[PDB]
């Protein structure tokens, strides 16, 4: 039939501000038409690594719901957004399951997210008692206890503040420049699948 | 829970907070250096004060984690680096006095202006007013006047200041569980905790003497040849049996002998290897110079420069309106930001300097994966040595023919290699006895072997015994002749040049053996050899994570600094000097035979 009602990929990719890696935004996308070839044929993306499905057949398959997780990380931390990886981002900020079906899209955003004085609006968790479970969000700002002594809310000896900031400056190296990451998570559940690609005539 | 995990979390917050504060301090220093303006000075001072205060607070907090309950070598190395008190162990009044003394010595050396009595209407500063006179004059009394007047003014100003300086630095060092300030400087080469690769502070002096004992025949022959040539230049002043007069060495202090190449050239009739005119004919920009250096580093297998390097470096003088420091400096600002500040001219010296500073940048880039407090050289010698090896390789006629800067039909005979080796000896071999004598004198001053009333009587005695250089007229204890040099007056270690010189040729032999060069060592070029670059990069990637002995094992296969690669480098010149010294007398007499 005639196809309209496209999925809101403009409000995810072309968003004016992105969330931090710790309080990463999750947008549930349902009941629309998702054109993935517009994303795949763009030259603006440095990473388009798809795990569990290939980009060519994305435009044919149909999914129940699409989870669009958006955040900003460093250049050297893009590799940790993958199944089975380790690092500060996977252990304490954003963890992907091993059985993950979806795509990880990352692009350099030194133009927008870096200022000459230093942009300290973007934060990451550097400390937590245990590793995160897949698709878990921790936004707690409770003082990390590294020692036997109780912190009591004061950042003294052995008690650190968990969230640290990335001082994104334009003159940084490519491995320290800000990268906007959108992770699309595709699941098929027993409910009627409604996020389908465009159908040919 | 455990102490080690607590230290690891502490050194996980420290690395992140310090990288940010460092980057900010370094960027402020960069903005001052490329733009000398008063607000940039204020911003630099504010960033430096924040950085120093942060280092003081983290040093105060790092000591609360005891060292003996930590078994991981890297964590113990970072905690050992952080837990040094520095001047903080000293009282606030004495620390303020020491800081004031250091600042006033810096101002006295930097703003020291000396000119001739009875003609005081204009005066000349050290750079470039006195440097050009020392490097280019052929007049005995003019050089004598400049040398004696500058040591009179600078020494008479700095002698009480240095007497206070030695006592305060000894007090700080003994407060820091060191024998003296010399032991504090020698603690940079101290390796503790590694089985077999341990190195002691007391072993450094013994190794330096053992290497210098092998340096001594080559230096004696070079000294005899330079003495004969200077006797030709100045007929009556220089004695055949005595030491060289101090003010005739081509520099202000005797640090380098490279300004005597014109007087002491073996074969003047033969041409030089100057490629300046060839770059002028082909219109080589400074950008082309750095691209050729980058081509050399990608040829050996090292990574190429980042885009931010090309965007953010200043490789040309900005202009009259904007002032900048002209000294070439490689900056590792942090967070993958690497820059070179050089006012590059179209000369061979600037081209070799570009290779040297890009070698510094490659060394900085290699240990970027390491933690922040381990991002340095394994010792102070390696960081300069890895730039000097690039300076060695780039200067070879094979490299110049390979890049097209030299004519392909240039005849490489033995005479040009002899005079090139003599120039390299005047630059490299000549600095070794001066460096060793200066560091041994400073170590004896800090140790208390020499009383304050006998500092100069011993010093000239050392200079005659080691350097073979005699004073023009005797100096009493009102003079402070050592502190006229930049490094000693401004609290810098000086053994880094000696260690750099030995490590340079050790690295050169290791990479040339890796690259399968089949000729003389000075004719060796390490371009196009991936295996030599891999052998270099294995050590380069470690940084300060591993002991310098283990890094030296990684490159040359030896656990200690060695002198044989240097002697192998200068072996054609050594045979030529032995042939040329048949009539003349090798060695010197410590008596007052030339002049006193
Ligand atoms: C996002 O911005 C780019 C740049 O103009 C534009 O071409 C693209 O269509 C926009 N939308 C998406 C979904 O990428
Ligand atoms: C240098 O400082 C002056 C001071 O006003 C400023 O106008 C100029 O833009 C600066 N130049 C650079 C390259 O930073
Ligand atoms: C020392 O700590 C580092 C991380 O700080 C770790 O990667 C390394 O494996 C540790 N070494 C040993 C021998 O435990
Ligand atoms: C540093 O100084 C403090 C007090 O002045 C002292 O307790 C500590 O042991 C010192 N650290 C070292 C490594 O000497
Ligand atoms: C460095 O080399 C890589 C691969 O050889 C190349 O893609 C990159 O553009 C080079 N960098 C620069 C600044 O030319
Ligand atoms: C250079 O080589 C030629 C030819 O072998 C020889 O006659 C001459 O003596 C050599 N000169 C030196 C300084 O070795
Ligand atoms: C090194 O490689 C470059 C790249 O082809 C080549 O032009 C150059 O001649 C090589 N150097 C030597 C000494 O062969």
């Amino acid at each position: 039939p005639n196809i309209t009602n496209l999925c809101p990929f403009g409000e995810v990719f072309n968003a004016t501000r992105f969330a931090s890696v710790y309080a990463w935004n999750r947008k549930r996308i349902s009941n629309c038409v998702a054109d993935y070839s517009v994303l795949y044929n763009s030259a603006s993306f440095s990473t388009f690594k798809c795990y569990g499905v290939s980009p060519t057949k994305l435009n044919d398959l149909c999914f129940t719901n699409v989870y669009a997780d958006s955040f900003v990380i460093r250049g050297d931390e893009v590799r940790q957004i993958a199944p089975g990886q380790t690092g500060t981002i996977a252990d304490y900020n954003y963890k992907l399951p091993d059985d993950f079906t979806g795509c990880v899209i990352a692009w350099n955003s030194n133009n927008l997210d870096s200022k000459v004085g230093g942009n300290y609006n973007y934060l990451y968790r550097l400390f937590r008692k245990s590793n995160l479970k897949p698709f878990e969000r921790d936004i707690s700002t409770e003082i990390y206890q590294a020692g036997s002594t109780p912190c009591n809310g004061v950042k003294g000896f052995n008690c650190y503040f968990p969230l640290q900031s990335y001082g994104f400056q334009p003159t940084y190296g490519v491995g320290y420049q800000p990268y906007r990451v959108v992770v699309l998570s595709f699941e098929l559940l027993h409910a009627p699948a409604t996020v389908c690609g465009p159908k040919k005539s | 829970s455990t102490i080690e995990e607590q230290a690891k979390t502490f050194l996980d917050k420290f690395n992140h907070e310090a990288e940010d504060l460092f980057y900010q301090s370094s960027l402020a220093s960069w903005n001052y250096n490329t733009n000398i303006t008063e607000e940039n000075v204020q911003n630099m001072n504010n960033a430096g004060d924040k950085w120093s205060a942060f280092l003081k607070e983290q040093s105060t907090l790092a000591q609360m984690y005891p060292l003996q309950e930590i078994q991981n070598l890297t964590v113990k190395l970072q905690l050992q680096a952080l837990q040094q008190n520095g001047s903080s162990v000293l009282s606030e009044d004495k620390s303020k006095r020491l800081n004031t003394i250091l600042n006033t010595m810096s101002t006295i050396y930097s703003t020291g202006k000396v000119c001739n009595p009875d003609n005081p209407q204009e005066c000349l500063l050290l750079e470039p007013g006195l440097n050009e006179i020392m490097a280019n004059s052929l007049d005995y009394n003019e050089r004598l006047w400049a040398w004696e007047s500058w040591r009179s003014e600078v020494g008479k100003q700095l002698r009480p200041l240095y007497e206070e300086y030695v006592v305060l630095k000894n007090e700080m060092a003994r407060a820091n569980h060191y024998e003296d300030y010399g032991d504090y400087w020698r603690g940079d080469y101290e390796v503790n905790g590694v089985d077999g690769y341990d190195y002691s502070r007391g072993q450094l002096i013994e190794d330096v003497e053992h290497t210098f004992e092998e340096i001594k025949p080559l230096y004696e022959h070079l000294h005899a040849y330079v003495r004969a040539k200077l006797m030709n230049a100045y007929p009556s002043y220089i004695s055949p049996i005595g030491c060289l007069p101090a003010h005739l060495l081509g520099d202000m202090w005797g640090r380098f002998w490279t300004n005597l190449y014109s007087l002491t050239v073996p074969f003047g009739q033969k041409p030089n290897i100057d490629v300046t005119d060839a770059m002028v004919d082909q219109a080589w920009d400074a950008q082309r110079i750095f691209k050729e250096a980058e081509k050399f580093f990608v040829s050996v297998g090292l990574p190429n420069m980042t885009q931010g390097f090309w965007e953010n470096s200043m490789l040309t003088d900005p202009g009259n309106v904007q002032k900048a420091v002209c000294h070439p400096t490689a900056w590792d600002l942090g967070k993958g930001d690497f820059r070179i500040l050089m006012c590059t001219k179209v000369t061979m010296d600037d081209f070799l300097t570009a290779h040297h500073e890009m070698g510094h940048i490659q060394y900085d880039m290699a240990y970027a994966a390491q933690p922040f407090l381990l991002r340095n050289g394994a010792n102070e010698g390696f960081h300069e040595a890895v730039g000097e090896i690039m300076s060695l390789s780039a200067a070879t006629p094979k490299h110049l023919k390979s890049i097209g800067l030299l004519s392909p039909d240039f005849q490489e005979d033995n005479e040009t290699e002899i005079n090139f080796l003599l120039k390299q000896a005047l630059t490299i071999v000549g600095t070794l006895p001066f460096t060793y004598m200066l560091e041994k004198w400073r170590w004896m001053v800090f140790k208390g072997e020499i009383p304050k009333d006998q500092w100069m009587k011993k010093w000239w005695e050392m200079k005659r015994e080691i350097v073979g250089v005699v004073e023009p007229v005797p100096h009493d204890e009102t003079y402070c002749d050592p502190a006229s040099l930049f490094h000693v007056s401004n609290d810098y270690s000086f053994i880094r040049y000696y260690t750099r010189t030995l490590y340079q040729f050790q690295f050169q032999e290791a990479l040339c053996q890796a690259a399968k060069h089949e000729g003389p060592l000075h004719k060796c070029d390490i371009s196009n050899s991936t295996e030599a670059g891999q052998k270099l990069f294995n050590m380069l990637r470690l940084g300060k994570s591993e002991p310098w002995t283990l890094a030296l094992e990684n490159v040359v296969g030896a656990k200690n600094m060695n002198v044989r690669p240097l002697l192998n480098y200068f072996e054609p010149l050594f045979t030529w000097l032995k042939d040329q010294n048949k009539n003349s007398f090798v060695g010197w007499s410590t008596d007052w035979s030339p002049y006193a």
